[PDB]
RNA sequence: UUCAAAUGAGAACUUUGAAGACUGAAGUGGGGAAAGGUUCCACGUCAACAGCAGUUGGACGUGGGUUAGUCGAUCCUAAGA
RNA sequence: AGCUUAUCACCCCGGAAUUGGUUUAUCCGGAGAUGGGGUCUUAUGGCUGGAAGAGGCCAGCACCUUUGCUGGCUCCGGUGC
RNA sequence: GUGAACAGCCUCUAGUUGAUAGAAUAAUGUAGAUAAGGGAAGUCGGCAAAAUAGAUCCGUAACUUCGGGAUAAGGAUUGGCUCUAAGGGUCGGCGAUCAACUU
């Protein structure tokens, strides 16, 4: 799985050319993080209220 | 390439550590090469030669700066150990064992320290001439 | 643009007949490096300079602005 | 001394952080003069549950602190998702994304 | 479609060039309704066109080399490829050592701890050469100063 | 250029406002010989001096 | 040079995004003089032109746009007329 | 814009060999040096006013707007053939 | 940034990604490159190519209008890492403190 991340971070950042795009301003779908906390081992039942 | 093809040519071929081991060993092989009568032909004309790196300077300052090198040093490292005759290529194969560890234990009681014996004496010989 | 010490020219200025618009300015800063204090600017538009009056205190510039006249229009922040 | 504030209501109310695991890690990552293990007297990292707190005589900042703050979420994987940002000085606070549905 | 204008719009507005700026790619509509800076600001500031960060230019290597620099390093005849002149001008280094030694006897002069006769002739031999630095100039001075007080 | 002289400017506006295609209200008259305008020009075509 | 999407009857060539490269501050950058003269910008827009193509264009059709007591000319004289 | 600030230059005192002062570069001095005090040009820099109210960096909050409004920070330095 | 360097090589800001495309990889060409042993037997002719090349040190002939020739020629070296020494300024009646790259 560390190699996993390693190989997915390699196709993610391209970080000579163009400065990766800031979070802040980005926005997120819903589900994405259901899925990703899900496998993180959390429960979304206070974030469905929301 | 270029390079190896136009510097390790067999007519640019230098001499072969085996025997400047051998010619290192003795006594009179040391002398004889200090000595080196007058040859019109050799780049020092005879004098100035040496033996390590076997070569001809023109004078004694130049056998000087090349003591005080890292090209001499190069090749004193090299010959400190045994020289890797073919009795070391094939006793490593299983080939005349016994042979190579008569040499072997041969260089180590003997034939090593006269070398090195020599070596200091030529190094004294050479730092107090120069 | 220039800068006044005196009051006395201040408040001529003021009656100078002349001047129509004032505005007071208030600033925080910091003493030598140490503490908060609120410094004032009066300034007072003439008709070819702009004339300002730095005041430390509170307690004299609010004074100041009492005794200012009364048909001057005044600008606060 | 110097005091910095980190509120940690947010992520966890919703439930995917525990501000004692941070706190556990603050605690041993902080450095002074070196290497870990030198925290004698001069730093006191401090939970509460809904804020942590750390006071410090020795050499520490802000932007150190959001760089091992940083550094625990992306080990626990939530740097995609939560930022560590300040609303006055020295007092900062975690915050999720704007992410909408 | 077209954003070609809304992109150079974007750009200087945001005060930078058009390689940094960043049309999302799903509000084409509402960014092809824009045909002004007021309305480009709009969508600067609810997040449909955005800053695109520096592309970095690190110095670690650069400081890490210098480094070792100081430390004596990476100085050697292969890296040295101009000449000790070009390198360092002898006329900079003997501006250096001459501001140096008149300093000195001027400061040794106000002080007391010599004359002026002593200065004028020691003035004329650093002028000259033969005192190759502070050490030697005060080496000299004791010289002069205890034979001197011998006689 | 771009420090121009009036008589320069005044040419460069008649050149303007000659630079058009030809009405078409025009093509629709009794005995109408003319069909385009010949007099008609371009800046990369033709130089006016 | 490439990938997806959008537009469109139609996309190797247009637009956006995602990548990879290039000019590498004696630039493939930012401004000016002479010359040019609206080529600038927008909206429509493909018959002809852009030695392939074309939904694109310095093209085609219609409009908009150049604000000075302080920048310049204007004034002075130079070789000269 | 106000106050202040300089190399050269100049003024008053005084009268110099045991010749002294001095530039990286050797010139200056009884036609008055060194030294002490002072005067001037204010290019140039420093402080203040202009001026933080501007601009910049962040944080928000309306979300029904084809302009919606608040809060914080904007500091102190260092170095060179 | 390397480096003596506005050289050459890479990069930041800004800009561009324009020059008809696709599939194969025969000869002959255009632009380059390598080659055993011999080394100018080639050819009108060493054309062309190769070799040399920067910096430190040693050393440098005839001739000379005494200024040069001269980088004459010919030789020893060059990496990395850990160290040593030397080369300065500001304050205190030798020390405290600060700092750069040159050998
Ligand atoms: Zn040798």
């Amino acid at each position: 799985r560390q190699k996993t991340m390693i190989a997915e971070a390699r196709n993610r950042k391209s970080l000579k050319n163009k400065a990766i795009m800031p979070r802040s301003k980005l926005t997120k779908s819903f589900g994405k993080m259901e899925e990703h906390m899900s496998t993180l081992g959390h429960d979304m039942s206070a974030l469905q209220d929301k | 390439g270029r390079y190896s093809v136009k510097r390790y040519k067999t007519k640019r071929r230098t001499r072969d550590l085996d025997l400047i081991y051998n010619d290192l060993s003795t006594k009179e092989s040391v002398q004889k090469l200090l000595n080196q009568p007058l040859d019109e032909t050799k780049p020092g004309l005879g004098q100035h030669y040496c033996i390590h790196c076997a070569k001809y300077m023109e004078t004694a300052i130049a056998l000087k700066t090349h003591l005080k090198g890292k090209v001499h040093k190069r090749r004193v490292k090299e010959l400190r150990g045994v020289p890797y005759t073919q009795e070391v290529s094939d006793a490593a194969a299983g080939y005349n064992l016994n042979k190579f560890l008569n040499r072997v234990q041969e260089i180590t009681q003997s034939v090593g320290p006269e070398k090195e014996s020599n070596e200091a004496l030529l190094k004294e010989h050479l730092d107090s001439t120069l | 643009a220039r800068e006044i010490t005196d009051i006395k020219q201040f408040l001529e200025l003021t009656r100078r007949a002349d001047v129509k618009t004032a505005t007071v300015k208030i600033n925080k800063k910091l003493n030598k490096a140490g503490k908060p204090f609120r410094q004032t600017k009066f300034k007072v538009r003439g008709s070819s300079s702009l004339y300002t009056l730095v005041i430390n205190d509170a307690g004299k510039a609010k004074k100041l602005i009492q005794s200012l006249p009364p048909t001057l229009k005044v600008n606060r922040l | 001394a110097k005091t910095f504030t980190v509120d940690v209501s947010s992520p966890t109310e919703n439930g995917v952080f525990d501000p004692a695991s941070y706190a556990k890690y603050l605690i041993d990552h902080i450095k002074v003069e070196g290497a870990v293990g030198n925290l004698g007297n001069a730093v006191t990292v401090t939970e509460d549950g809904t804020v942590v707190t750390v006071v410090s005589t020795a050499k520490f900042s802000g932007k150190y602190l959001k760089y091992l703050t940083k550094k625990y979420l992306k080990k626990n994987q939530l740097r995609d998702w939560i930022r560590f940002v300040s609303t006055k000085t020295n007092e900062y606070r975690l915050a999720f994304y704007q992410v909408t549905p | 479609a077209n954003l070609r204008t809304q992109k150079r719009l974007a750009a200087s507005v945001v005060g930078v060039g058009k390689r940094k700026v960043w049309l999302d790619p799903n509000e084409t509509s509402e960014i092809a309704q824009a045909n002004s800076r007021n309305a480009i600001r709009k969508l600067v500031k609810n997040g449909t066109i955005v800053k695109k960060a520096v592309t970095v230019h690190s110095k670690s290597r650069t400081r890490a080399h210098a480094q070792s620099k100081r430390e004596g390093r990476h100085s050697g005849y292969g890296k040295r490829k101009g000449t000790r002149e070009a390198r360092l001008p002898s006329q900079v280094v003997w501006i250096r050592r001459l501001r140096v030694l008149r300093r000195l006897l001027a400061k040794y002069r106000d002080a007391g701890k010599i004359d002026k006769h002593l200065y004028h002739v020691l003035y004329k031999e650093s002028k000259g050469n033969a005192f190759k630095h502070k050490r030697a100039l005060v080496e000299h001075i004791i010289q002069a100063k205890a034979d001197a007080q011998r006689e | 250029a771009a420090q121009k002289s009036f008589r320069i400017k005044q040419k460069m506006a008649k050149a303007k406002k000659q630079n058009r295609p030809l009405p078409q209200w025009i093509r629709l008259r009794t005995n109408n010989t003319i069909r385009y305008n010949a007099k008609r020009r371009n800046w990369r075509r033709t130089k006016m001096n």
